[PDB]
Formats: C-alpha cells, structure tokens, sequence
C-alpha cells in the first residue's frame, strides 16, 4: 500500500497507494503490465518529473486526501513562482 | 565553332547530407510549416536554412522560434551555434 | 402500422408493433429479399433499390448482403468498362471511365440508397478493385495510364486547353487517383515525366503545375509531394538564380562579357530524378569553360556547401557553323558540342581525333554522331559505316539550314518510351531496399513473430505505400535469410529471429 | 445536434446552452411562459446530450456555469438548479474558470446554495492551482508548455 | 529530459510503442520499465513541438488495431469447426488487452479525444473487434 514514485534526480518518494491513485497516470501505470502482486516496491519511476517537482506533486496528494470533504475555507497550496509551469506540467502529465 | 546561346543543368547537394528539417518535418529547402500557408503576406523567401554547429540543418524561423523560449539544439540536446 | 399505432397504443410501444411487424415480413421473407438483390442491383431498377434498402435497413443482418452484391455489381461495371479501352487514347479513356463509373455509383447511392456510408465504402472497394485490375501474371496499369494522363494533361497541348481544364480535369483525377493501391509507381513515373517536363519548358503553366502538386499532396501527405515540389521550387528559382548571375558577373571588379549566354537550371540532387547514369568523362569545350569556372566560382562563394556536379548530358547549346556560311542557328546537346568544334580545325575528323577533343567514351559518342548525321548537317567522309578506327566524316557544306530553328534537340526534347521500362526497373530496385529497410527496422523492433503475422505487419507498414506481392514478401524473406541477418528458427521455419 | 454543431451565438455571446440556463431568457408572454420556464433542467440535459459546447463563453467570458450559478430561486427551484449544475459537471466544465473580470463560478455565484452545490460538484485538481499559480504570477507560459495548457491557464 | 513539449521523430517513438502495444493487447509479457516509459511515449507524442502528434498517434493506433482483430478474425475462421473456443480465447486476449492500452492511453483518451466524432481507445478497441470479427462471424458464431 506504498508505490514508490521515483523521480529523474532518482529520490525515492515512497507514498500511500490511496494517495498516489489520485492521479490519472500513476493508477494508469499501476493497471496492466505492472500491478505487483508482490507488492514489493510499486515503483511508478518517472524519468521525466524533476524532483523538487515531485515533491510537490506529492504533498499536493497528501494535501487534496486530507482537504477534500471540507468545503469550508481550504488553506492555500504554495505553489512557488518558480515552481509553477514546471508543476502545471507535472500535474497534466499525471492528471491532476 | 563559336555559340552565342548556352544553357545548362546542375545537380546540387549539401557537403554534409540532411533532408528534413528535424522540428517541423519538412523539407530545408521548402518553405517552413509558418510561412507556407503565410505566402502571400510575407515575402516567402527569407526563410532560409540555418546551420547549427552540430551539423544540422533547420529552416530559420524553425530553430529561431524554437530558441525563443528554450536553449538547446532539438535533434541531439546540446548547445547550438550558427556556423 | 406506423400510423396506426400512434392512433391508438402508448407512445411505450411505438417500437415493438413495428419492430416486431418488420420481423415478420422483412425479415422472415429476409433471405426471399436476399435471394433477389441480385437483379435489383443488376437493372439498377431505383424504386426498387430504394424500397430494399429502406427494407433490409431495419433488419439486422439484411443490409450486408447489398452491399456485397451492390461491390460486386460495380466491380462487375468496373470491369466492363476500363477492360475495351483502344491503345491510342487510352489515358485519357481509362480515367474517364473510372471517373464516370464513380459518379454513377455514387448518384445512385447518394439519392436513391440514401448515401450510406456502408454503401460509399462497397464503392470505395470495387472502384480499388477495378482500378488496381492487371492481366494475368501482369503487372499493373493504373500508375502508368494515370501518370500518362497527367502528363498529357498538363504538356502545352495545341487543342487550347483552358485554365479552367486543368483546374477541373485533376480536381477530378484526384478522385480517379486515390483509388490506386500501388502509389509508389504513380509517384515515380510523374517525377520522372514532370522532371522531363520542367527541363525543356514542355509545361503548358508554372501555375498548373504547382496546382497539382497541391493536390497531390492534399491527396496523399506531404511525403509525396516531396520530391515534386522540390523540382517545382528548383524551375522556380532558376530565373531568379538566373538573374543573380548576371549581377555578380555584373558586379565583378573587372567588367567581363560572358559571350556565350547562361540559362542555368540548378536543380537538388535528391529530389531530381535525373541521375549521372554514365561515366560522362567529357572534358568542357574551350567555348564553355569561361562561364562554367565563373559559375563554380560563384555557387561556391555566394551558397557555399553545395556541391555543383555538372551533368554534362542534359545541357542545350544555340550552336552555330561559321564555316559553312553562317546558316541561321542551330541548337544541340552540350555532350557532342566538342567534336563540333573539331570540325573547327579539321573538316574530316575520326573517332581517334574526336576521342582526344571530347574525352568522352565512344560508346554514346557514336549514337550523338548518327544523331548529328541524319540531318545531313555532317556527311560521312568515309565509306565504312560501321563502327571503326578511322571512320571519318565531313561538313556537308551544299546542305544549308533548312529552317531558322535548326533544332536537334528534339532528341532530348520528345520522352522516348523505350525508357518506361527502365523506370520500371528503378521502381522495384527502389521498392526492394524500402521494404528491405521497413523489414530490417520491423525485425530489430519485434525480433519474435510468425510468417503470416510477418506478412500481416508487411502490408500494415507498406500500406502508406504500395502493396506488397505475398511472393515478394516471401522473396525479400528469402534475400533476409541470404544476408546474414535473419534465419530459420530452430523449433519451426515459421517462427524468425534477429540476431 | 444541428444546430448545437451550427453553434449560434446571440448578440452577447450566448449559446444555446447560456440561454438555456439563464433566468434572463425572454419567455414569450402568450402561451409559452405558462409552460417553458427558464432555465429547465431537461432543456439543458439534452444540449449536452446533443454536444453543446459546455466551455463556451459570452463576451465578457461567463461560461454556463457562471450563468447558473447567480439563480435567483434556489431555494424553491433547487430541484433545477441542482440538475443543471449536475449535467454541466458531468458533461464537463471547469469549475474554476475564469471570465474577463477573473471571477470564478463561486466567486459569481450570488447564492450560498449554488455556492455550496457547486463545491460539492468541484474536484480538486494540482492543474488548477498550479495554472492559479502560474497566472497570478504571470509566468510567460508561451511554448514553455503544452498548447492545452496555453489555454488551460489561458481561462484559469 | 523534460515535460516541456519538445520535437519526436513519430517513426521511432511510435515503433519503440508498437512493439509493447503489440505484446499488450496479446497478453503477451512486457515488464513494469517499458510499459512505465510508455506512458512518456504517449505524452511525448501528444504534445510534440510544434505539431501535436495527437491525431496521427490515433490513426495509426486505430489502424494498427483494425489490422489486429483482422488477423485474429483471420485466425477464427480458419479453424471452423473450433471457432468458438478460438473466439473465447482471442476475446479474453482482447479484453484485457483493451482495457491495459485504455490505460497506456490515458492522456490521448483526456487531452486530445475528448476534446474533439473519435472514440476513446477502450471504446475503439471493442468497436474495432465488434466491426471486424463480432459482425463478420455473427452468422457462424451465434450459429455455434
Ligand atoms: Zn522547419
Ligand atoms: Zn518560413
Ligand atoms: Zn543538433
């Protein structure tokens, strides 16, 4: 219950399968040819996500699986501006 | 016998062989994908071929538009120069 | 029953009374219908037509038998009409009838079969059908008659074809065209008789030309018209290249006369089909050398990395004879102008002076000589006609020029039909290594399939392209096998490896 | 579907599916306004059913959402209210968008019902925020990315 | 390597695609690395610079897929009197093949199918199984 999201730094960005199924293309990528059985690493490698992008893309499942049935007053997700077109990026690639 | 008239044909090749410019997958002596439908506005000759240092060839305004907003060459990622 | 049931029933079961009053008189008659199609597609009877196809729609499995029966009707037209054509017209005949057997077939689907796209797509197939029909163990017809019929089409014709001609005559030769299944013959022999075309100015208009070459390529993606509008853009810019010469030589820090004029035709390599088929050693005459180092000198200092070979076989040249008496003016090809100017310092010259002067092998020299003499510009001096060591020959100086325009260059100027096999030869040696290097890519991609998935992929990746013969495939296996970079599988010749 | 394919626009930008969700429709006065009542939930279901546009725009850039969401009756009304914001979430519809006043359908929605429907409606998403990001901050976005995002951040 | 939309020659990123949608849509094995960078694959071509490849990368997937069910419809009806068991296996193949190449096709299914008449990869699979050897063999099939 914990893919491991590798980024093209090569981080291991080990998350709770709940949160990484958010994305289009990480429950995309674990359906098919790769489903782990084992369940060993899920590793969803990306060679093309940054890391200090990813850690980002991560925080942002924490932080939607946390405030999603709130509807009253979401704190703000601090995108930085240079983070920002690199994240925008990185969240259609995977979907949101 | 003197002759007043003469003409004649040439064939024409690179030094270095290249058929396609890599970014907009036409020709480097046909017009670019901009300025082919924009041919009757513009003047639809100064889209000329530029030559990277790396031996590469792209229509002018296919590798200047493409050098606007990133820095690398397209075909194999390194730095470009204009030889 | 429609109306009925509206009067009386719940709008529930407006569907089922009729579905189920058509599954009983449409549809358990079904195969009395489909016994009978046959005849009312073979008289073409539209009312008929009409209520059949109006019938079986409903029914599931009743459409399908038409479809069938109408393909093979049109095939059967097809047939019939592009198999009598006589061999004097017949590029012309051929595309006309195709082009009249589509717009029948489709007036009929269009208005009485309500234009299905089921029923266009029965047309599509018996149309690719009939175009793509050959005579038994016979190659195909349909790329040379309808390349033949642009190249009529678009030559400067004396019967005053308008604009509006070639504006309708390929818009509708595109759909006549996008039937044929083996494009790539089509392709080349346009190329090689466009190219024959653009060279010596037989093009009735610049404009029809790239026309075409716009429909071409709406019809077929731009890797068609590739070489074709490279060649276009070449003739294009020719002039314009034309004139830049003669600003450089007007431009140049000594004020030189060419003397001989410069009509110069620069053309791409790749895109030309003219290629340096012979050795073609012959040494540029005296008279010429002045422009040619000028013109190496600025190709080589105004675009430089363009390599200009010279290919000395296609050049014209207004030649003229002081000696005889200055008779009009005569125009002839560059690669026998050198034993001309032999005449210059001997009247009799033989094959072992002209070999000096033209440096040229004598294997093609002979021919531009009997093409120099059958004019009787040049007598023969000697007595041995044959092909010797001596075999003088004269000016004939008591034939004068008969007209003006002493062209000899109607040689060259005319496209001989003897070399519409040789094209043939090039467009398989060409077929050959394009589907030798899909294979070798398919091979080193996969590197485990069966035969006939092997087939299956062959026609998959050739179908932007010609198709491929199943014995042609099985050759191009054979010749994989002999070169060292596929073999037979140990478990099963079926199975194939890369190694 | 003919007409949906036509896509006719009013003299402000509306399409079919604006007026069918707008309250402002001009109902004829005779026979008609004691039947059709705008906006009606099975006028709009079946535009979407028929392909309308569901992102289209008026000239001051309010989508159909923006129309709907400042309803007047949504307290009386809620079933309608309810299934229009219903169909144009499920048809499709970017529940951030912005007009030309930068406005998204919570911040035009007048009523805190349609507010509230909409937030239940509204997925969360990282391309939102990050294309909120990107555009608060004006990052020249022009082939820096995708032409998808071009206009993703183009209406966020 | 990035996610900015860069320049993809279509014959190598669509042949390095070809081989593992070949070998998915068979059920044959192709591991978690390839079918990863699948995906990159996909996005790569559906947002090339300049040109999005989105529209080709779908015509000839489509044309791949009509010259697949082609070759197992091929496939059923040579054996006549198994055509059903043949049928079964091809179909249970095909399916999960099907749904597997939804999933590898995600973002051209999101980002350039919904937004234009096209049916969605999972959608074009089955339609393309049910107009090429459903409907061809539904005399013999429900016959059997
Ligand atoms: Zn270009
Ligand atoms: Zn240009
Ligand atoms: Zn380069």
């Amino acid at each position: 219950m914990y893919v491991k999201l590798i980024s093209s730094d090569g981080h291991e960005f080990i998350v709770k399968r709940e949160h990484a199924l958010t994305s289009g293309t990480i429950k995309a990528m674990l359906s098919g040819p790769g489903q782990f059985a084992e369940n060993e690493t899920n590793e969803v490698n990306f060679r093309e996500i940054p890391s200090h992008v990813l850690s980002k893309v991560c925080m942002y499942f924490t932080y939607k699986v946390r405030y999603t049935n709130s509807s009253t007053e979401i704190p703000e997700f601090p995108i930085a501006p240079e983070i920002a077109l690199e994240l925008l990026m990185a969240a259609n690639f995977l979907d949101c | 016998f003197e002759v007043k008239k003469w003409n004649a044909v040439a064939l024409w090749a690179w030094d270095i062989v290249v058929d396609n410019c890599a970014i907009c997958r036409n020709h480097i002596m046909d017009l670019c994908i901009e300025c082919q439908a924009n041919q009757a506005s513009a003047t639809s000759e100064e889209c000329t071929v530029a030559w990277g240092v790396c031996n590469h060839a792209f229509h002018f305004h296919c590798i200047s538009r493409w050098l606007k907003t990133r820095q690398v060459c397209p075909l194999d990622n390194r730095e470009w120069e204009f030889q | 029953e429609e109306i009925r049931c509206r009067k009386y029933l719940h709008p529930s079961s407006y569907t089922k009374v009729i579905h189920e009053c058509q599954q009983r008189m449409v549809a358990d008659h079904l195969q009395f219908l489909h016994a009978e199609c046959h005849n009312i597609i073979r008289q073409e009877k539209k009312n008929d037509m009409a209520n059949m196809y109006v019938l079986l729609r409903a029914v599931s499995t009743g459409l399908p038998h038409m479809i069938q029966e109408l393909q093979n009707h049109i095939h059967d037209e097809g047939l019939r009409a592009t198999s009598n054509l006589t061999q004097e017209n017949m590029p012309t005949l051929f595309v006309e009838s195709v082009l009249e057997v589509h717009g029948k077939f489709v007036q009929l689907i269009n208005t009485v079969l309500n234009g299905d796209q089921h029923f266009m797509s029965a047309l599509d197939k018996a149309l690719t059908s009939v175009v793509n029909y050959r005579e038994p163990k016979s190659v195909c017809k349909a790329p040379e008659l309808l390349a033949k019929y642009c190249d009529n089409l678009l030559k400067k014709s004396a019967k005053g074809m308008t604009e509006n001609e070639v504006e309708d005559r390929l818009t509708s030769f595109i759909t006549v065209f996008k039937y044929i299944d083996d494009k790539d013959v089509f392709q080349k022999f346009y190329a090689r008789m466009l190219a024959k075309r653009l060279i010596h100015g037989l093009s009735m208009s610049m404009d029809s030309e790239e026309a075409m070459i716009n429909k071409l390529k709406q019809a077929c993606g731009y890797e068609f018209t590739s070489k074709l509008h490279r060649m276009y853009t070449d003739m294009s810019v020719s002039a314009d290249l034309n004139n830049k010469f003669n600003n450089f030589i007007k431009n140049q820090d000594t004020v030189i006369d060419l003397g001989i004029s410069f009509q110069i035709y620069v053309l791409q390599a790749g895109a030309w089909p003219l290629t340096q088929a012979p050795s073609s050693t012959f040494a540029i005459p005296q008279e010429l050398e002045k422009s040619v180092q000028m013109f190496e000198l600025f190709y080589s200092q105004h675009f430089s990395g363009r390599k200009l070979t010279w290919l000395h076989y296609l050049c014209t040249g207004e030649v003229k004879m002081n000696y005889l008496g200055k008779p009009y003016v005569a125009m002839v090809t560059t690669y026998q102008m050198a034993v001309l100017l032999a005449f210059n310092n001997s009247e009799t010259v033989s094959y072992k002076e002209l070999q000096d002067s033209t440096q040229m092998n004598e294997k093609e020299l002979t021919k531009t000589i009997k093409s120099l003499l059958d004019v009787k510009m040049i007598n023969h001096d000697s007595e041995k006609e044959d092909i010797d060591a001596e075999s003088s020959f004269s000016l004939n100086m008591n034939f004068s020029s008969k007209r003006t325009k002493f062209k000899i260059t109607t040689s060259m100027q005319k496209d001989t039909p003897q070399e519409m096999e040789q094209t043939r030869s090039a467009v398989d040696e060409d077929r050959k290594m394009y589907l030798q290097a899909a294979i070798v890519r398919i091979m080193k991609a996969r590197k485990v399939l069966r035969h006939n998935a092997l087939i299956q992929e062959v026609i998959s990746q050739s179908r932007a392209r010609f198709n491929p013969s199943i014995s042609m495939i099985k050759k191009c296996i054979e010749v994989l096998i002999d070169k060292q970079y596929i073999e037979r599988s140990q478990a099963s010749a079926d199975e194939y490896s890369y190694v | 579907y003919n007409l949906i394919h036509l896509d006719p626009r009013t003299r402000e930008g509306f399409t079919l599916l604006h007026l069918a969700v707008n309250s402002n429709t001009p109902v004829d006065d005779f026979h008609t306004n004691d039947v059709c009542s705008f906006p009606n939930a099975l006028v709009t279901k079946l535009l979407l059913d028929c392909g309308a546009e569901v992102n289209a725009v008026d000239n001051e850039g309010n989508s159909a959402l923006h129309i709907i969401v400042q309803y007047n009756r949504p307290i009386s009304d809620f079933l309608t209210l309810h299934s229009i914001i219903i169909s144009l979430v499920e048809a499709g519809a970017h529940t951030d968008m912005t007009n030309k006043q930068n406005k998204t359908p919570l911040d035009k929605s007048t009523t805190g019902v349609s507010e509230i429907l909409l937030k239940t409606q509204m997925k969360m998403s990282l391309k939102c925020l990050a294309a909120r990001a990107v555009r608060a901050n004006d990052i020249n976005y022009q082939d820096q990315i995708p032409r998808t995002l071009e206009e993703f951040v183009g209406f966020h | 390597t990035s996610l900015k939309p860069r320049v993809v020659d279509f014959d190598e990123t669509w042949n390095k695609l070809l081989t593992t949608i070949k070998a998915v849509v068979m059920l044959e094995y192709v591991e978690r690395a390839t079918w990863n960078d699948r995906f990159s694959d996909i996005y790569a071509l559906c947002v090339a610079y300049p040109e999005p490849l989105g529209e080709r990368l779908y015509t000839e997937t489509k044309i791949f897929l009509e010259n697949h069910v082609r070759h197992l419809h091929k496939r059923v009806l040579e054996s006549e009197e198994q055509v059903l068991v043949m049928y079964h296996r091809y179909w249970e193949e095909y399916s999960k093949g099907a749904d597997y190449m939804d999933c590898l096709y995600r973002y051209l299914n999101t980002q350039f199918i919904k937004k234009n008449p096209l049916m969605e990869i999972g959608e074009l699979a089955l339609d393309m199984w049910r107009k090429l050897m459903v409907e061809p063999l539904q005399a013999i099939l429900i016959r059997m």
